[PDB]
RNA sequence: AUUGAAAUAAUAAAAGGGUUGGGUUUUAAAAUCGUUGUAAAGCAGAUUUGUUUAUAUAUUUAAUUU
RNA sequence: AAUCUAAAUAAAUAAUAAAUUAAAAUAAAAAUUUUAAAAAAAAUUAAAAAAUUAAAAUAGGGCAAGUCCUACUCUCCUUU
């Protein structure tokens, strides 16, 4: 009686926020809640120096952006290298610092921002990274205490 | 069946048997003994977590719901926690005397006190213990640093002593200056508000009045005298009272060897 | 939920033990790649006495020393073995039980009645498609049941589920050798770490997923032969540099059927393209024909 | 809301317990049920008859 | 039944016929004479033979009078009482005919979720049997009921047998009088009145349906399947779940939601391990063998047996409701173990 | 005595939900065409004495401060 | 983004027992309920939605007989 709700429990995983002309993503660029904190399988490249496939990381949690608060996130990884040698394998679950995305996320001072291509590093359970060196520049929004006492900092933000 | 030294029944024993802080915090002391359990078990009194090792004796005088968890232990815990050669260990509950009765209820004449001050040892410290309680002393007292009344080995020495058999005993305090200079004129001056007093058992001895008593006692003289120290210091000479009668041995006597022969006559039974 | 039997072997022996104590001459089905892989738990102590007609299929891939004592063994125990290259057919497999019980049959007091035949073996090795060829045969060219072959109902031409009671294969008419169906027990899925990889390597339980990877048996079909020569004869047969390091050359060395989106000027290739061919050739007995057990000289 | 109207699953009122068998009004709308000592399907919600506490069982 | 009021026809048994005297019993009620003439059984156990049938009849004319407790007796027909004596027979007579320490009598107070006049509710570890199977040495539940007859009600009894490997939520009912009534509860359902936790390894087939298996068990543990479509209607009885995938790891597992109607052995996991054949994560009996835990970023040392089967018996609703007019649901919390996989992925593990 | 038979697998018509038991559920082009609610009758100088409240969450996190 | 107003002209279709109603709550009949009863206070108009009203005593299993079906040894009037 009353079939209140199906699956039910996407609602708590996810940033769902209706479209109401005034409740709506956008595509960013108009201000801070750019929208679209990318929700699938999107297939992030890593960057750090592993054998994660540097092209190929596929994605696990149904969120990822600051505006959405990747500081807070505990955003699971799958690694699905296509190749990494022939050190990791290519069937773990590795948790993620997220680092940039092509998306166009508009910050809090105007500055918008896009890069090449959306990529993170892999870390692990007590939020420490699995590599040594790190071959991209992150996001402003990893300075947060959460991943910084074990992350590099690896060199130049934006 | 517990041969693992790192289980909590065997850690609880161990710092119930060592450590004298999360002692009391529980209320908590280690018995050891075969017959020794059963005599404190004989005057209700029933072990918490009693131990017996993973053997041959197992008498059952007191099982189904005897304060339960009789465990069987396995010989090598039978070694580590259990400095002891009994196959037949416990922990009972810390009773207390009230520290108001040294200052109130002081009885007049048949008040001799013992004191025990020094940095002291178990095994001996349990055994003055166990004798001045042997002839019903009254206030049998701290220091400074004495072993804890309850520790593993003060038991073990006790022998069934420690427990209200008849045991009027007393615990003293800590003070400022790293001393024990206030412990004193908090009670032992109240402890000449009723009159006599003696600094016998010392290894240093001074006016040695010297196993020298004649007269019956005049037997009501409702003043009677005090117990002792240890080691030579003149803190037994700082207090107000001026008596100082150090008393010492008469032959070729040692440390220990002197209480014994002192407190035997030096009780209450003037009377002779 | 289409499964099968699950559950422990050797708590279907006390069963196994009632069905054939009514039954006279046991088969069996195996692998000759997999000589006591594919056998029931029981083959030592299953019967001792009754006369085994033990067939190893595919046995042209299985190398010929190991060959003659696993023939000779059983030969020696009394129980027969025979070896078929399965390209001439179970048909000469059949002409063994035509022959195969003449001479070790004990004589039938009644002149016509059967010689109750206890199959056994993994159903996916080739003990179904022996019966199923057998058992649909029967249908049209008719020995017993008696009855007009009309009341097989809808959607079934073939009945190895849900009744499989007293079901039986009339092989042979003369000496109506017949055969029972053994319900069946094997490959309990409750296998071991390096069962699952010798059964998958034979081809057999080919499921090749998350359960069990390409990268797992191709690790252990090349682990396996450290020994380089006659195997990598099939990688020199791709230009590889005769002699592979490891697993990461010899896999990417053989990428010329595989890859996938790679750029113009570094390409990042597929390895698992270069998986299954590794894996699936082996299976063909194309690389090398050699087993995969270990033989035990002694009794066990 | 003040005024309230946050009604229960459905009872308004229920009488003394009598054993183990205690009243109740359950005012919704109707009813169906059934009962333990005589079971027919018993439409006459105004009044069910749980037993100890199990709404499984009624009148 | 037919056969049933044959025996009793051709039964001299000792038939105590009790006659009813003209003055102190024509008039009571039946339920008077029995219980002051035979003060043996219970009152329930003398209500159950007078309605069940196993009856003290009452003879007046040439037929039985099987009757109910309330029916007073007749004006001296001698109307004889007939009850049984050796029931013991053919007939199969109805119903009536160590030490725990504490850190037990405190552990086994820690696992109550609910607890009201009529039933307790406990939340059992992962690992710890009911049934005793080495016959003196396990620890199990039914060794630790005399823990939870909180305020001395006599023993709780055992509702549904959850088993070893399986964690979550039982049902004891703290009285043989609820304990009949508490059986409608759990067998063979219509709509669902559980919820059992678990992660299944392998992304299945549509997030949403029914299973239908249709099980036998073989002895020694043979387990079979769906062989009959419809049934083989002897030796096998039907499991049916209404499974969901709450969430699921994008390719290699899922945290599913199943809804078991019926009562069938191991049928979560069984029908787990071939609702794909993506069996529970740790499933070494029906499923684990793909690898020791299936081969993930977890805690992945020994694994061959460390991984505990992640199944949670997870919510009951019970039928006692609640001061507001809700039925009442218990929400035993999940171990660590899965509260460990849970926050490992970053789930809103729902306590 | 006076035709004798076959799960004749599907149809039909019945019942039914110690022999004995698997099934649980309700529809496929809707001018709305009655109520319904939603919006509306186009500039009112001006909310809101009293009607009526789809209004809706109170917390799963991270990092501090004693 | 782009195309499909309205008004003006022209005009069909299925449908139609009528209501004095019809908001909203709430119990009462082999009954399935169209009504009636208490208690309420329910305004016109246009527009747009389809929640309710106007289109079968059914779906699925488990049993047993029947028609359909094949088969002839014994049946009836075949004609050719």
């Amino acid at each position: 009686g009353n079939p209140v709700n199906k699956t039910w429990f996407r609602h708590n995983l996810i940033i769902r926020r209706k479209g109401s002309y005034r409740s709506r993503w956008g595509n960013g660029t108009e201000g801070y809640g750019a929208g679209v904190p990318l929700s699938d399988q999107v297939k992030l490249h890593c960057v750090d120096n592993t054998n994660c496939k540097h092209v190929r990381l596929i994605a696990k949690a149904t969120a990822e952006r600051f505006a959405h608060c990747r500081v807070f996130p505990a955003v699971a990884h799958r690694v699905s290298v296509q190749r990494f040698k022939g050190r990791v394998k290519p069937g773990n679950i590795y948790w993620v610092c997220l680092f940039t995305r092509r998306q166009t996320n508009t910050r809090m001072s105007g500055l918008q921002t896009n890069f090449d291509r959306n990529t993170c590093i892999i870390m692990n359970d007590q939020r420490v990274p699995l590599g040594t060196r790190v071959m991209y520049c992150a996001g402003r929004h990893v300075n947060h205490k959460y991943h910084l006492k074990a992350v590099v900092l690896a060199n130049f933000f934006v | 069946v517990i041969d693992d030294v790192n289980h909590a029944l065997v850690q609880h024993f161990l710092k119930l048997s060592t450590n004298d802080k999360y002692r009391q915090a529980r209320q908590m002391l280690v018995i050891g003994g075969r017959a020794m359990i059963e005599e404190l078990c004989r005057a209700g009194h029933r072990p918490r977590h009693l131990m017996v090792e993973c053997g041959k004796p197992i008498p059952e005088f007191l099982h189904d719901r005897r304060k339960t968890d009789v465990v069987l232990v396995d010989r090598s815990v039978s070694v580590a926690v259990t400095p002891g050669s009994d196959g037949y260990v416990g922990d009972f509950a810390i009773p207390t005397p009230p520290m108001k009765e040294k200052l109130i209820a002081n009885h007049q004449r048949l008040n001799r006190v013992l004191v025990l001050d020094n940095i002291e040892d178990p095994g001996v410290l349990g055994t003055l213990l166990r004798t001045a309680s042997g002839y019903q002393y009254d206030a049998i007292i701290a220091t400074n640093h004495c072993a804890d009344l309850y520790d593993h080995r003060v038991v073990r020495a006790a022998r069934g002593a420690h427990f209200q058999t008849s045991v009027p005993i007393y615990t003293l305090k800590d003070e400022d200056g790293d001393d024990v200079y206030g412990l004193l004129n908090h009670i032992v001056e109240r402890n000449n508000l009723l009159p006599l007093c003696y600094i016998a058992q010392a290894d240093a001895a001074g006016v040695d009045g010297e196993t020298a008593g004649t007269q019956t006692g005049f037997v009501s003289s409702p003043e009677a005298p005090v117990g002792r120290v240890f080691r030579s210091s003149v803190v037994g000479a700082a207090p107000v009272p001026l008596p100082a009668p150090r008393q010492s041995d008469s032959s070729y006597a040692a440390s220990l060897s002197r209480e014994l022969a002192s407190v035997s006559q030096a009780r209450e039974e003037l009377l002779s | 939920g289409a499964a099968w039997y699950l559950g422990h072997m050797q708590s279907a022996a006390n069963m196994l033990a009632d069905k054939v104590k009514d039954a006279d001459f046991i088969l069996e089905i195996r692998d000759a790649r997999l000589p006591f892989t594919t056998e029931n738990p029981n083959i030592r102590k299953l019967t001792a006495g009754k006369p085994r007609l033990i067939i190893f299929n595919k046995a042209e891939l299985s190398n010929e020393d190991s060959n003659r004592a696993i023939q000779e063994y059983y030969e020696r125990n009394g129980a027969f073995a025979l070896f078929t290259s399965a390209r001439r057919c179970w048909r000469d497999v059949v002409e063994a039980v035509q022959r195969f019980t003449t001479h070790i049959l004990p004589p039938l007091p009644y002149k016509t009645v059967a010689h109750v035949g206890l199959v056994v073996g993994m159903p996916n090795v080739g003990k179904s498609t022996l019966i199923n060829s057998l058992r649909l045969a029967h249908e049209y060219q008719f020995h017993r049941e008696d009855f007009r072959r009309s009341r097989s109902p809808e959607t079934v031409s073939i009945t190895p589920g849900t009744t499989r009671g007293m079901k039986l294969v009339p092989l042979s008419k003369d000496p109506p050798v017949v055969l029972y169906d053994t319900p069946g027990l094997t490959l309990p899925g409750c296998f071991t770490k390096e069962s699952g990889l010798k059964l998958a390597a034979c081809g057999i339980i080919p499921t090749n997923d998350v359960s069990l990877p390409q990268g797992m048996v191709a690790r252990y079909i090349y682990d396996i032969l450290v020994a380089s020569g006659s195997s990598e004869h099939m990688a020199e047969c791709l230009h590889l540099p005769r002699v592979p390091i490891s697993f990461d050359d010899c896999v990417a060395m053989i990428c010329e059927r595989s890859g996938t989106s790679g750029q113009t000027e570094m390409g990042n290739l597929d390895p698992v393209r270069a998986h299954r061919f590794f894996v699936h050739d082996f299976i063909m007995g194309n690389l090398g024909k050699i087993t995969l057990d270990v033989l035990p000289r002694r009794l066990l | 809301a003040a005024a309230a109207a946050a009604a229960a699953a459905a009872a308004a009122a229920a009488a003394a317990a009598a054993a183990a068998a205690a009243a109740a009004a359950a005012a919704a709308a109707a009813a169906a049920a059934a009962a333990a000592a005589a079971a027919a399907a018993a439409a006459a919600a105004a009044a069910a008859a749980a037993a100890a506490a199990a709404a499984a069982a009624a009148a | 039944l037919s056969l049933q009021a044959r025996e009793e026809l051709s039964r001299k048994s000792n038939e105590l016929q009790y006659h009813v005297v003209t003055q102190d019993w024509f008039g009571q009620r039946v339920d008077d004479f029995v219980t002051q003439h035979h003060p043996e059984w219970d009152y329930e156990t003398v209500k159950r033979l007078v309605q069940q049938g196993h009856i003290y009849r009452y003879r007046k004319n040439g037929k039985k009078r099987y009757t109910r407790l309330t029916d007073r007796l007749e004006f001296d027909e001698l109307v004889v009482v007939p009850t049984a004596s050796f029931w013991e027979r053919q007939l199969a007579p109805p119903s009536g005919v160590f030490h725990l320490s504490a850190k037990t009598r405190e552990m086994a107070q820690e696992m109550v979720l609910f607890k009201n006049e009529h039933v307790i509710v406990i939340n059992k570890p992962s690992g710890v049997p009911i049934m005793p199977t080495h016959d003196p040495l396990a620890m199990n539940i039914t060794d630790l009921l005399p823990a939870w007859r909180y305020t001395n009600t006599q023993t709780p009894v055992i509702c549904h047998n959850l088993d070893t490997e399986t964690s979550g939520c039982v049902v004891l009912a703290r009285s043989a009088n609820t304990h009949r009534m508490l059986g409608r509860m759990f067998v063979k359902r219509v709509v669902p009145n559980s919820v059992y936790w678990g992660f299944a390894v392998g992304k299945p087939p549509v997030n949403f349906g029914r299973i239908r298996m249709h099980f036998e068990v073989q002895k020694g543990q043979g387990g079979d399947v769906i062989v009959a479509r419809p049934t083989p209607t002897a030796d096998s009885k039907v499991g049916i779940a209404e499974f969901v995938v709450n969430a699921s790891a994008l390719e290699f597992g899922s945290f599913i939601s199943f809804y078991p109607l019926t009562t069938r052995r191991h049928q979560e996991r069984i029908m787990a391990a071939h609702a794909l054949r993506a069996p529970l994560l740790g499933d070494a009996k029906y499923g684990g063998e793909s690898a020791f835990p299936h081969s993930l970023s977890l805690f992945w040392d020994p694994a061959r047996k460390d991984v505990p089967l992640h199944l949670h018996h997870r919510k009951i609703q019970l039928p006692y409701k609640n001061g507001a007019g809700e039925f009442v649901c218990v929400t035993a919390p999940l171990p660590p173990h899965m509260e460990k996989t849970f926050k490992r992925l970053g789930w809103p593990v729902d306590a």
